[PDB]
């Protein structure tokens, strides 16, 4: 068997037994792998699915120490603040590395070798999710780069996608989903999000209504916002 | 936050 | 804020934002921060909580990998069985690391300071624990061993639990639990297992009966593995 | 397996 072959199986453990920073190694190694040719629909999805799982964790506990933090410091309790703070440091440090891991890869490799709307527009959505996942918790100028960074692939990954990709289409449905989340939680425009996920939704709906579970969850999470967004 | 895949 | 109280702290920051490899690392500091005294009964349980949290998580993975290895060899796929074992591996040298800090640790700080039936119990059950988790993988000479460290641990900790403390004692119905447990899945003697859980599940009802959602959670595990094991 | 704590 190939060894590109084994690093894809040993990224499927590394998936069941959920250890998502080798399931990266795995599928970071098939990418450098081969250079002329572009990861299969299954190896471009593992190679996000273990990078999401990944920049999710910290994500996550960014959030839980984040609130705590504004907890404490409204309760004027400083000793604590600084703590939470300095702990908050050493996951923001981690959410840097590895959006640095998979953005460089991204431009390294991964976008070079798109040899198609469906690749293109899934690499760039993906770059614009981690510029993203930066200007979270970024704030000075930094916040201000990783937003334009943001905003640049988004669109670019818009013009590809609403020319070459069906509107029913998951990769062009979660880039809606992303790119009006962007609008309404970095860029504080509730009305440029809503415009936006209510239009990717409904001509969703239109081809689905004239002329896959990916995608009616996605739209599901599409609609979700908008109600959500509607308070 | 909201929703995103 | 004295330095043993911000390390508490941070482990507490760490178990929420769920990093449990720093939560170990800081409450590893307060253990070997006081020497003649012992921790507290939340030091002493956050430190546990946090190896069991690292340990559990290389324990399923382990098992995940383990059951696929058996589906694999057993389909005569041989080619993804050398891989299984690859990573499984790995997995258990993550298990021997872990087992082997906290191990160290037991026998180092945390036994010497039990000042009180209490902690011995506590301590001394950890210490069985441990060496389960290493027999669980181990197979030759090293599971043998694993074995007999497993049994002098908890026999040492039953007799003082037995004797110091109360049948309704959560350390006390865990250590039973978890000794019944080696029993029926390690010495593969479900009659020595059921009547050791069955025997200290009726002395907590009966201690109830005449004379703690802690110790109701942990009743309810020895009844459901005495029921599992009836099959 | 069986329930541990
Ligand atoms: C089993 C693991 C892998 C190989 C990763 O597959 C997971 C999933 O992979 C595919 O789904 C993708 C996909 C996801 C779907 C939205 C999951 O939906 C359902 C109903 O399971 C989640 C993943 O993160 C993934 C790969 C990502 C994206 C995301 C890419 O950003 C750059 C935006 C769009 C979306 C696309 C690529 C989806 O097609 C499939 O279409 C899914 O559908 C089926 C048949 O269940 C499957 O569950
Ligand atoms: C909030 C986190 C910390 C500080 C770790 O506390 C968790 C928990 O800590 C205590 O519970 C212990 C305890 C656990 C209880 C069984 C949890 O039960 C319930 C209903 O929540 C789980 C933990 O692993 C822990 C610390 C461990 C043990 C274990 C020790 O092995 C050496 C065997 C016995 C058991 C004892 C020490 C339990 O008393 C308390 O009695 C629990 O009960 C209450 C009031 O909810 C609390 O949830």
């Amino acid at each position: 068997p190939t060894a590109r072959e084994e690093n894809v199986y040993m990224a499927k453990l590394a998936e069941q037994a959920e250890r998502y920073e080798e399931m990266v190694e795995f599928m970071e190694k098939v990418s450098n792998s081969l250079g002329s040719e572009e990861l299969t629909v299954e190896e471009r999805n593992l190679l996000s699915v273990a990078y999401k799982n990944v920049i999710g964790a910290r994500r996550a506990s960014w959030r839980i120490i984040s609130s705590i933090e504004q907890k404490e410091e409204s309760r004027g309790n400083e000793e604590h603040v600084n703590s939470i703070r300095e702990y908050r440091s050493k996951i923001e440090n981690e959410l840097s590395k590895i959006c640095d891991g998979i953005l460089k890869l991204l431009d390294a490799k991964l976008i070079p070798s798109a040899a198609s709307g469906d690749s293109k527009v899934f690499y760039l959505k993906m770059k614009g999710d981690y510029h993203r996942y930066l200007a979270e918790f970024k704030t000075g100028a930094e916040r201000k780069e990783a937003a334009e960074s943001t905003l640049t692939a988004y669109k670019a990954a818009q013009d590809i996608a609403t020319t070459e990709l069906a509107p029913t289409h998951p990769i062009r449905l979660g880039l809606a989903l992303n790119f009006s989340v962007f609008y309404y939680e970095i860029l504080n425009s509730p009305d440029r999000a809503c415009n936006l996920a209510k239009q990717a939704f409904d001509e969703a709906i239109a081809e689905l209504d004239t002329l896959y579970k990916d995608s009616t969850l996605i739209m599901q999470l599409l609609r979700d916002n908008l109600t959500l967004w509607t308070s | 936050q909201s929703y995103t895949v």
